[PDB]
């Protein structure tokens, strides 16, 4: 309701409307990058004197239901002129707060609670003072997972993110990769944020190389101890320790219906056919198969029709 | 006892304790540029040193022209910008002919980072002088303007988002006979030559926004080849120079049938950028692009044209007083070529006398040299070539040369067998770099026997490569919340360690700073002090009701477990398993009212905040409203076909549906959406 | 289109064919590129057809040698007998110019507060200035020579009746505003503000100038500056610093470094340099809170320190007052001034010319409890006139730095070391006790000390380099850096050798003009040179 | 074995004064460090631990506590009946300050019991 | 009773090293006291590597 009414006026006003007429969904991140350039005024003492100020953060308007104006002390926690609230409110909650379960946390932060494993059950060993040369290989800070590629990971975490924004490819292959049944079964019930959870899935699936002067050990395990082992003159020893068939048929027809979901695709019929919106915006005719069109030898086949 | 530092280098020597020498930690509190008083000085001082040139007057702009370019070969040691072409040439060529095969794949390798650059470049870097209003503005800013203007006067071929159209918009605005401008309603009118002026001006140096597209080409070569030599120690950085410094002094003491004597020297170029010319750079670019498409070699040579007829801007101008009426006054530079000069000083007058004749508009000519900075990349090469030709095969004579060569600064090592053979290297070196253009500063350099040299910072003794070439961190709070500067703090000190040469007991007092800091910061001490303000009473209360109070963190009342070997683990996950489970549950809560590698928390709060265009913030409004329809724009691109309004109109109706068929809402309000949205259809129709 | 190469696809059809790109001068652009040639050419096809057309014959051979022998790099020899001394300037002496006054301050300590006592600081200077009996009639004991007198005393006056008079209020006051005086309105310079108009009403005047474009006056040295840091290198009763913790360490290069910062932390703990750290951080912060809080105010903003005392004892000290003006800053540039009055018992007629900028009043007598008996001695006043700035605030409020610096030295010198005798040398650094390093000059000869000494003086050194900031600073340390390089490698056995040495001296004495740090350093260098080559 | 280590040490040291090895000053540093520990360790073995005071009388403490509890709320039971049925100042003063001193130490003993446990 | 389990680790990698080292040098060096000094090393090494085995199966 509310950005409907938004988007309204924005028309309304002639050069708003040349903008959103003439600018196509691949430019919008083009356009996303006129904002500004100057902000940095000295960030430190703005916060040192922003918390000289009571009330200086922002909260929700159901804090005032939750947490009470005052404290046993007698001091006020938030005030009314998006409401105005005090570090004390903080504390507070940590203190005094309603408690949910935390089992999906250790599914969705892995990456992070595996090094804290390798570092508690690791030994050292002496370290020599002496002089050495490094030398630059290619390293992989993240190692990534076997059996799949870069293409495949954005189609992974997509499916299991934003299941209602897929579009054309991965929604005309015939196939279903196992670990995405896998991820979407785990996390069934987590509402943590789609946007910390796209993040985590894209570190822990998705491998990247860079350059450094290593000297030691080339394996991922060794390059996140980099700044432990080396030095300008010595060495430390360290050792670690441990979806079906689709096809387009053309644009949206009026004889048809009105357009439809990916997700309400379920119903359906044995080849009937209806208009949906798929990715982030076109709405396209489709339909169900009838055969196979797999990628078999039948396309080296046509070699019979050449070099008689 | 008298007390002198100076004196610790009897016993110690000097590498070992030059880092004494420097006294500053940060960017000292005072200025040194000074205004229009060092500009004028600049351009006399480069008009001065090649004088014995050609003098021409510009037909499509009016300004006098200087061409030292072939001239009379020196006489003296003084500095001479009296280039040859030939010279340049050669140098290439045996360049070329050492190194087979560097000028073809740098082309080919360029070439697709030409053909497929958005137009987002031009919005990353400093700030840029602005022709749509006479003063500087973000990189954001600027390009906006640009566009507004340019889309004003019918020349809109940038909507294609590729930044080969913008620069060809910006020749085909290069030529026209009429331009204007409207500021929000005045609507200014800019004649031909004018416009010329405005867009071959410089700042005092940031460039203007019609030629930063064509330098971001030609940067992007001289990277491309500076990569492939090992004389060029621009691109790399930290251990990767110090295996650079190491294999020279390795491959030039082979000392192999030892009968032979070696030299070291460390050197400065005097006057590097007033010496330069942009005509050799052109040459240098003809030459590098043989046998390829004609449009690379227009598009690679439009920027060397540009910069060969350019105008400076002067400053803003004086201040005058008077000591009896108490009164003051500024006098600005436009109208400084025709003020009486009897108001100045003996050394004002004298320069505003030899500085009138190149003066048109507030601006000056410069035609012979590089501003400040810029083609930092291609000076590099032209002196590689030098050192290149100090091969056996190219002296044909005993002496013999090499070394390695940054943009300003330079080391050389040269052999010979006996001392006289030296010398001549020495002289010969010097003699060729002089051909070209380059002068060595001889009071600025000394020379001794191989074992011991600098270069840019990074002392070298026997086997130490210690460098002192960057400063200390900040160990500073960074100012977003309570959960976002612990980690920044950490990963700054362990990036330093890695990168630079932070030593380990250096790390762990900047730490203990960076504590103390950030709890005066924020207001949060430990449980068992006696420390009152107004967060003390929570802080205590939730002290005495903890079991193990190993598992609280900083942010409240915890004490700090950070050591070197625990740096890169977020807090969180490092005091997981110590914590109590109602401490979990409460602040690992994902339904809080109030919300690097850092993990979410109840802590990462936010605080409150406080012409041409008729509104600054219009691309932002619909930005923000589209991922109130898509929510994965946040997460990358989108990818689609249509406009951006059919999009938010078929999805806004596909909810509208959904959600009356599954009666979240009533029926009221689906028609009152359902006519919203033909209207919006229909005032689309226009 | 996902991988950025839809759009060029796109505009390569052209009808029925394919074409990769199209770029053409064809304009203006033409006739600009025409004129940005060598001189004997006119049409820029010409040239890139001789550029094409090219082979390299003999060109740099020839040009070599039709070059005259004028041009040349000749290698004059360093010896012993080479070098000569830098040559000082000459002149009447040089005075003091800190902001605030290091060796002859005294303090008046509240002594202990109670440990819950967090206040404001109006009431604790407040507080101990009640704890001191000994006022008398002021009067002045050495003018300003340049401005009127009886306006400081008029001021002092003022701020001690100001003061006084807190309980003829209702309400007691958190900031304390000074009334806009007459006295008060000539120091802040309120009514020496010129009057800004356009130039062509004053075409016709007569009388003016250009600016304060005047050659700098050239000053001697004195010998009050070695005096300063002498004092600033020594050992005091407090502790002026405690730094937090960190988790216990495992590894054993933990354990070194622990133990290196530990050694230098306990050997540098109770420096005086220390406390100038401190000082000078409390006063350019409350200094700059007050400039952005009061705007249209003559506020009062006193002088405070914190340290704890050898028994384990809080204590606060006053050091004096400073009165703002107007804080009108809309850039980093704009300039508040301020006067500024500090407590001494150092008599100001030993030394006049150390005190060039003052106006020194005797105000009251001290009881000494030193030695068997007691005995009173004079106490004095030291104001003066003065405005910084916003960034040089920024810059005080900055000097921890010091200390990480002095760290950074320490172990660079010891690192240094610990790789050609390949082991480990921070104990042959710190617990051995035989032995010295040279760090000291003396009629008989070069004197030497222990580690903590080196420590301390580097600390110094750093503090000092933070207090006295300028261009003259940096030219001087390059140069040197240059000329101390070249003096090592003769001392090597390498045979060294310059290309001009006469420019290297004359850049060294055009960098020595005014400032007496500087020439200190100067001094020291020639001192450094007459003993590294006999 | 101790006299091998200043035997060996002593030759070590000879044997660098000649000649200068990375390894060698390895070595004689290791070897420092050894001999440390070892002196330390044994100064820790001919003193161990106090397991005589470890296995104290500690079994049926652990069973006492019922005992304790099973008469603290009868004789608490009993004080108040006496104390409602007495009629002289000197018994009810006597029997309200021992109904006191019973609510505090009942308290400490529970306190300290859980605290143990 | 914690910290010497953790230095325990460290003394047992210290040892292996430096036998490995002596051993090592043993083989390369052609001088007759070396080889003396280096039989009276191995023999401290191993008597004092069963010396500390045992202490750290008695400790826990």
């Amino acid at each position: 309701m509310e950005r409907i009414k938004e988007l309204r006026n924005l028309m309304s006003q002639s050069r708003t409307r040349e903008i959103l007429t003439k600018t196509t969904v691949d430019h919008m991140a083009i356009i996303k990058k006129y904002t500004s350039g100057r902000q940095e005024k000295n960030p430190s003492l703005r916060m040192k004197w922003m918390m000289a100020m009571k009330y200086p953060i922002t909260a929700d308007k159901r804090i005032t239901e939750m947490v009470p104006e005052r404290n046993e002390q007698g001091q006020t926690l938030w005030s009314k002129m998006r409401v105005m609230v005090s570090p004390l409110a903080v504390t507070w909650w940590n203190r005094n707060g309603p408690m949910t379960s935390t089992v999906h946390y250790p599914k969705v932060y892995k990456t992070y609670f595996e090094k804290v494993e390798r570092l508690k059950h690791g030994t050292f060993g002496p370290v020599h003072f002496r002089n050495q040369v490094k030398i630059r290989r290619r390293v992989d800070i993240n190692p990534g997972h076997a059996d799949l590629s870069a293409k495949e990971a954005q189609d992974v975490i997509m499916e299991v993110v934003f299941p209602n924004e897929v579009g054309a490819r991965i929604l005309t292959s015939e196939s279903q990769l196992t670990i995405t049944k896998e991820k979407k079964e785990e996390l069934q019930d987590c509402k943590i944020s789609p946007l910390m959870v796209a993040y985590m899935l894209e570190r822990e699936l998705v491998r990247k190389t860079r350059f450094l002067p290593v000297a030691g050990g080339t394996s991922s395990v060794y390059i996140e101890v980099l700044h432990l082992t080396q030095g300008t003159c010595w060495e430390q020893m360290y050792t670690p320790g441990g979806r079906r068939g689709f096809l387009i048929l053309g644009k949206e027809d009026r004889r048809y219906g009105p357009a439809l979901s990916i997700n309400e695709l379920s119903n359906l019929a044995k080849g009937e056919k209806a208009n949906v919106l798929i990715g982030q915006g076109d709405v396209v005719l489709v339909m169900k198969r009838k055969r196979d069109s797999s990628i078999l030898t039948d396309s080296q086949t046509a070699t019979k029709r050449i070099r008689m | 006892m008298d007390v002198n530092p100076t004196l610790l280098f009897l016993k110690v020597p000097a590498q070992n304790a030059i880092s004494t020498t420097f006294p500053y930690t940060g960017d000292p509190p005072y200025s040194h540029g000074t205004g229009t008083g060092y500009t004028m000085d600049t351009v006399n001082r480069t008009h001065q040193y090649s004088e014995k040139g050609k003098w021409t007057t510009n037909t499509e702009t009016g300004a006098p022209q200087l061409n030292p370019i072939d001239g009379p070969l020196p006489e003296d040691n003084e500095p001479s910008g009296y280039a040859q072409t030939d010279c340049v040439l050669e140098a290439m060529a045996f360049l070329e002919e050492s190194h087979p095969g560097i000028f073809e794949n740098s082309c080919l390798e360029t070439m697709e980072v030409v053909q497929q650059t958005r137009v987002d470049r031009l919005t990353q870097g400093r700030q840029t002088y602005d022709w749509t209003l006479n003063r500087n503005q973000p990189a954001a800013t600027a390009l906006a303007n640009t566009i507004e203007v340019f889309r004003s006067n019918g020349l809109t071929a940038n909507e294609s988002g590729r930044l080969i159209d913008f620069l060809k918009d910006v020749m085909e605005s290069m030529d026209k006979e009429e331009m204007e401008i409207t500021t929000h309603k005045k609507k200014q009118r800019v004649n031909k030559r004018s416009y010329l002026i405005r867009a071959l001006t410089l700042n005092t140096a940031t460039p203007g926004m019609q030629i930063r597209g064509f330098v971001y080409f030609v940067e992007t070569l001289a990277r491309s080849i500076c990569e492939k030599l090992e004389q060029s120690g621009l691109p790399v950085g930290g251990n990767e120079k110090k295996a650079k410094l190491a294999n020279v002094v390795r491959k030039m003491m082979t000392n192999s049938q030892d009968t032979e004597l070696s030299f070291t020297i460390t050197g400065d170029n005097t006057k590097w950028n007033e010496n330069q010319n942009p005509r050799m750079f052109l040459a240098m670019i003809t030459y590098i692009t043989k046998n390829q498409p004609e449009w690379f070699r227009n598009v690679l040579s439009i920027a060397p044209i540009m910069f060969s007829n350019k105008m400076a801007r002067l400053g803003k101008g004086y201040m005058f007083e008077s000591k009896s009426m108490k009164l003051r006054t500024q006098i600005p530079a436009e109208m400084l070529a025709s003020i009486d000069l009897k108001y100045f000083n003996e050394s004002t007058r004298k320069k505003i006398e030899k500085i009138r004749p190149l003066l048109i508009d507030g601006t000056a000519s410069l035609s012979p040299g590089m501003m400040m900075g810029m083609f930092n990349m291609l000076s590099t090469v032209l002196g590689v070539s030098i050192l290149n030709l100090g091969q056996k095969r190219y002296t044909k004579t005993t002496y013999w040369w090499d070394g390695l060569q940054s943009s300003d600064d330079f080391a050389l090592i040269v052999n010979a067998p006996n001392h006289e053979g030296i010398q001549a290297g020495v002289d010969r070196f010097y003699r060729t770099c002089k051909l070209v253009g380059i002068n060595m500063s001889k009071k600025k350099s000394y020379i001794n026997r191989t074992g011991t040299f600098e270069f840019t910072s990074f002392f070298y003794r026997y086997g130490f490569v210690a460098n002192f070439s960057m400063e200390l961190p900040s160990f500073g709070v960074s100012g977003i919340n309570e959960s976002a500067d612990m980690s920044i703090g950490v990963t700054v000190i362990k990036n330093n360690m890695i990168n630079n040469d932070l030593g380990p007991a250096t790390a762990q007092m900047a730490l203990q700073l960076f504590i103390k800091d950030y709890r005066y910061t924020y207001r949060c001490h430990r449980g068992d002090t006696q420390i009152q303000t107004r967060r003390s009473f929570e802080l205590k209360k939730l002290w005495e009701q903890t079991r193990s109070k190993a598992g609280l963190l900083v942010s409240d009342g915890g004490p700090n477990l950070y050591n070197i070997r625990n740096l890169h683990i977020p807090e969180v996950c490092l005091k997981w398993e110590l914590m109590d489970e109602d401490y979990q549950g409460r602040l690992c809560n994902p339904l809080n009212p109030f919300v690097y590698d850092a993990v979410a928390t109840t802590h990462s709060w936010i605080p409150k905040r406080n012409g041409i265009l008729e509104d600054e913030q219009m691309y932002q409004k619909c930005c923000n409203l589209f991922e109130k329809f898509f929510p994965s724009s946040s997460y990358r691109r989108p990818v689609g076909i249509s406009s951006m309004v059919e999009a938010m109109v078929s999805r806004a109706r596909i909810d509208a549906r959904i959600d009356f068929e599954s009666g979240r809402i009533k029926k009221e309000e689906f028609a009152e959406i359902m006519k919203i949205c033909s209207t919006i259809e229909e005032l689309r129709r226009q | 289109a996902n991988r950025g190469l839809w759009d060029s696809f796109r505009q390569s059809e052209r009808g029925e064919e394919t074409i990769e790109e199209r770029f053409e001068i064809t304009g203006t652009m033409r006739r600009l590129a025409d004129q940005s040639l060598p001189p004997n050419f006119s049409c820029l096809e010409n040239f890139r057809a001789y550029v094409d057309g090219f082979e390299p014959n003999g060109y740099i051979e020839g040009k070599l040698s039709q070059m005259s022998k004028e041009v040349n790099a000749k290698i004059e020899p360093f010896l012993k007998t080479t070098p000569r001394p830098i040559r000082l300037p000459d002149g009447p002496p040089c005075f003091q110019r800190s902001k605030f006054l290091l060796m002859d301050a005294l303090k008046l300590s509240i002594e202990d507060p109670s440990h819950e006592g967090e206040g404001i600081p109006l009431y604790d200077a407040i507080k101990c200035m009640r704890t001191f009996f000994g006022w008398k009639e002021p009067y002045i004991v050495k003018p300003h020579e340049k401005g009127i007198n009886p306006n400081y005393l008029l001021s002092w006056k003022q701020v001690l009746a100001e003061l006084q008079d807190i309980e003829n209020e209702e309400k007691i006051p958190r900031t304390k505003n000074m009334k806009k005086t007459s006295q008060l309105k000539w120091a802040l310079g309120e009514n020496m503000a010129p009057e800004k108009v356009d130039f062509d009403n004053c075409r016709d005047v007569s009388d003016l100038k250009q600016y304060d474009s005047d050659e700098p006056e050239l000053r001697s040295l004195s010998s009050w500056i070695q005096n300063e840091f002498n004092k600033a290198c020594e050992l005091t009763d407090s502790t002026w610093i405690e730094l937090d913790e960190i988790g216990e360490d495992v590894a054993p290069i933990e354990y070194i470094a622990s133990m290196r910062r530990n050694y230098f932390t306990a050997e540098v703990s109770h420096c005086r340099a220390t406390e100038y750290i401190m000082k000078g951080v409390y006063i350019n912060t409350a200094l700059l809170n007050a400039s952005c809080a009061a705007m249209d105010d003559f506020q009062l903003i006193p002088m405070i320190s914190k340290c704890r005392t050898k028994e384990g004892r809080r204590k606060t000290n006053l050091y004096g007052f400073i009165i703002k003006g107007r804080s009108h800053l809309r850039n980093d540039t704009d300039v508040v001034n301020f006067v500024s009055m500090e407590f001494s018992l150092t008599d100001p007629r030993l030394e006049p010319h150390k005190w060039e900028k003052y106006c020194v009043l005797e105000i009251g007598d001290m009881l000494l409890r030193s030695a068997i008996g007691q005995m009173s001695r004079p106490m004095f006043l030291y104001v003066r006139t003065n405005g910084t700035s916003k960034i040089k605030m920024k810059w005080g409020m900055e000097m921890r730095r010091c200390l990480l610096q002095s760290l950074q030295q320490i172990e660079s010198m010891i690192e240094a070391e610990s790789s050609v005798k390949e082991k480990d040398m921070t104990k042959e650094f710190f617990e051995n006790k035989s032995e010295t390093w040279p760090i000291g000059e003396s009629p008989k000869g070069v004197e030497d000390g222990s580690i903590g000494k080196v420590c301390r003086t580097l600390l110094a050194k750093s503090v000092f380099n933070s207090l006295y900031a300028s261009p003259q600073l940096e030219g001087f340390s390059a140069e040197s850096r240059k000329l101390l390089l070249v003096v090592q490698a003769l001392r090597d056995n390498l045979e060294p050798g310059t290309f001009d040495l006469e420019g290297l001296y004359e850049a060294i004495e055009e960098c020595l003009i005014n400032d007496p740090w500087v020439l200190l350093n100067a001094s020291w260098f020639n001192s450094f040179l007459t003993h590294a080559l006999r | 074995t101790v006299s091998s280590f200043q035997d060996i040490l002593l030759r070590m040291s000879k044997m660098q004064l000649g000649s200068s090895s990375e390894d060698l000053n390895g070595m004689i540093t290791q070897f420092e460090s050894l001999k440390l520990y070892r002196d330390s360790l044994g100064e820790a073995v001919m003193r161990m631990g106090d397991l005589h005071s470890l296995q104290n009388r500690n079994g049926k403490w652990r069973e006492q506590l019922g005992q304790k509890f099973e008469e603290i709320r009868w004789l608490i039971e009993e004080v108040r009946h006496r104390l409602k049925t007495t009629e002289n100042s000197f018994e009810q003063i006597t029997f309200m300050q021992a109904l006191q001193l019973l609510f505090e130490v009942e308290q400490e003993i529970r306190t300290f019991s859980f605290q143990l446990i």
